RNA sequence: ACUUGAGUGCAGAAGAGGAGAGUGGAAUUCCACGUGUAGCGGUGAAAUGCGUAGAGAUGUGGAGGAACACCAGUGGCGAAGGCGACUCUCUGGUCUGUAACUGACGCUGAGGAGCGAAAGCGUGGGGAGCGAACAGGAUUAGAUACCCUGGUAGUCCACGCCGUAAACGAUGAGUGCUAAGUGUUAGGGGGUUUCCGCCCCUUAGUGCUGCAGCUAACGCAUUAAGCACUCCGCCUGGGGAGUACGGUCGCAAGACUGAAACUCAAAGGAAUUGACGGGGGCCCGCACAAGCGGUGGAGCAUGUGGUUUAAUUCGAAGCAACGCG
């Protein structure tokens, strides 16, 4: 929570439309299947799809998914708060926090996503399965769980900017 | 049993700090006093109260995480094997988290913490690290 | 509702007989065809069917219960 | 220094934990004799086999071996394999309870030592049932199998070697913590209860149902595959291959250890969709059953195959090609 509804403009990359097919009677009824995920440009970069019949079909699913969810990636300008090796469903995910010019060094499901979700520099070399859905998944439990400083005084009662660098 | 006492009170502090209690036991020890102290003043806990008696022990801790989840003991772990030992000199006592945890190597003169262990400048055992 | 019928029917009274002096209780354990009582029907305990059971036997190696009965 | 760990004590409880000796029945076989006749037996159906030399059955008695029905139950005990009639001797271990003592004396542990089902192996005993190899008959096109009738070794015992198993919970041991319910033995404290009995608290052990958490999914889940610590062992694609060669042990049978050259981009785990089944369940239709009348037999009509031809035009070939275009 909470649930970000669809107030901006959003990116709508596609992470890859692969290809479906369900073994009946006659051969395979294929149908398209694209995991493409929508981008604010600033934070709000939600990542979930489904199928349809057309290529344009799955890209029509995939915006609906974008439109379900977002979520939030706090990190003050070109990194994250702690770089935590963030993976949940077999595929892990090693983003480190970054300094200003280093670049968004990621790979395919980790460039789409933060390449489209307002990053500036967070090294990214991944560690584990290389599934889309599996690293569009272990990718979004990693960027939603990494803390941001002033709320990370803010809940644990110490002071604000009294853990600085 | 008694493999290593710091990890039996990092679980305690783990396996609690999942699930949701109010207070949290522990054996009390030296190392449950002092780094009760410092882990309870860096303020992740509410209050240590440490209800002494006959023979040994006994800690007796508080979560110190409202109602959103995971407070102030958001996860710990051994940074220090007891049985493989850490290390870490002066300029290589590393900060655990980067900006949000915070590490706690036991120091040449008291159970410091990883910026006031850094303010001495002397590093020691890696006793714990609270990421 | 809730207990057994015939409850423990030796706790009640016992215990730790018998077994040889007795042919009582043992007349009225050891079944009528001639095999021993099922222990859910005769409705004993564990250590009751146990001891019932053991001096059951024992009872019948000195020949007072019959090693076998008629139809 | 101290006491919870661990150990001793004190008192309880429990068990197919073990080793040796002895005893008891039910049942099968065999034998002796009575009684009696023409079948007994086995199968899907039969046959081999047994029976007029008197079988089966039934009555009585005797001999011998092996296993102990009922209690008996996802019960108990053990390190595991495993362990069952009953009694005795000798013996190990587990849990409960206060709590007298000791004061960390502990956990794991490569080597090393020891045990380890069943098959086997050596010797000497024992051979009632069962029973590889073997014999006969059956079923099949074939039956070195399934089935049946027989039948050696073995199973049994004591003494020695063998040291493998899906030796399984496919989960190494120890310790601490973390939702709950419901069983079930072995105990304990208690609330009133002489009783009894209900209920709570408590251990220890074991079964189910499930939260968090783990996971690839199935699933595990206070007996974790959760959460952390100690230590040992194992794993690095498949075939080649647990094969070769070398060592150790073995009476052997073999066991342990254990490669390589070449070759391939797959093997593999879970889950899904469909298919299949001589798997089960439910149902329907000239499908079967129930009746009618046919075809395949005869002459003839048409088409096809084939053979011929200078050509026997092309197309259809399971129903769905053949009185088809």
């Amino acid at each position: 929570r909470r649930i970000d509804p669809s107030k901006l403009e959003l990116e709508e990359r596609l992470v890859t439309v692969n290809r479906v097919a369900k073994v009946v009677k006659g051969g395979r009824r294929f149908r398209f299947a694209a995991l493409v995920v929508v981008g604010d440009k600033n934070g709000h970069v939600g990542f979930g799809t489904g199928k349809a019949q057309e290529v344009p079909e799955a890209i029509r699913k995939a915006v609906e998914d974008a439109k379900k969810n977002l979520i939030e990636v706090p990190m003050v300008g070109t990194t994250i708060p702690h770089e935590i090796i963030g993976r949940f469903g077999a595929g892990n995910i090693l983003l480190k926090p970054a300094s200003e010019g280093t670049g968004v060094i990621a790979g395919g499901p980790v460039r789409a996503v933060l390449e489209l979700a307002g990053v500036a520099d967070i090294l990214s070399k991944s560690l584990g399965s290389n599934t889309p859905i599996n690293m569009i998944r272990a990718t979004l439990q990693g960027l939603s769980e990494l803390k941001r400083a002033e709320d990370v005084a803010k809940l644990r009662g110490k002071s604000v900017e009294e853990l600085l660098g | 049993v008694m493999t290593d006492p710091i990890a039996d009170m990092l679980t305690r502090i783990r396996n609690a700090n999942m699930v949701r209690h109010e207070k949290l036991e522990i054996p009390a020890s030296k190392l449950k006093r002092e780094i009760a102290e410092i882990l309870k003043r860096e303020g992740f806990i509410r209050d240590v109260e440490f209800v002494e008696d006959s023979k040994q022990g006994i800690i007796r801790v508080f979560l110190k995480y409202g109602q959103n989840n995971e407070r102030v003991i958001t996860g710990l772990k051994r940074i220090s094997k007891p049985g493989l030992r850490v290390y870490a000199k002066s300029n290589e006592v590393p900060r655990v988290l980067n900006g949000l945890g915070i590490a706690i190597i036991s120091t040449s003169q008291g159970v410091l913490t990883d910026k006031e262990a850094r303010a001495k400048q002397a590093g020691g055992e890696v006793l714990a690290y609270v990421w | 509702r809730a207990k057994r019928r015939k409850v423990c029917y030796f706790t009640s009274n016992g215990i730790t007989h018998i077994d040889y002096k007795d042919v009582d209780l043992l007349k009225k354990f050891v079944s009528e065809r001639g095999k021993i009582l099922p222990r859910r029907v005769t409705g004993t305990n564990a250590k009751y069917q146990r001891k019932l059971t053991a001096a059951i036997k024992r009872a019948r190696q000195m020949a007072l219960l019959p090693y076998v009965s008629g139809e």
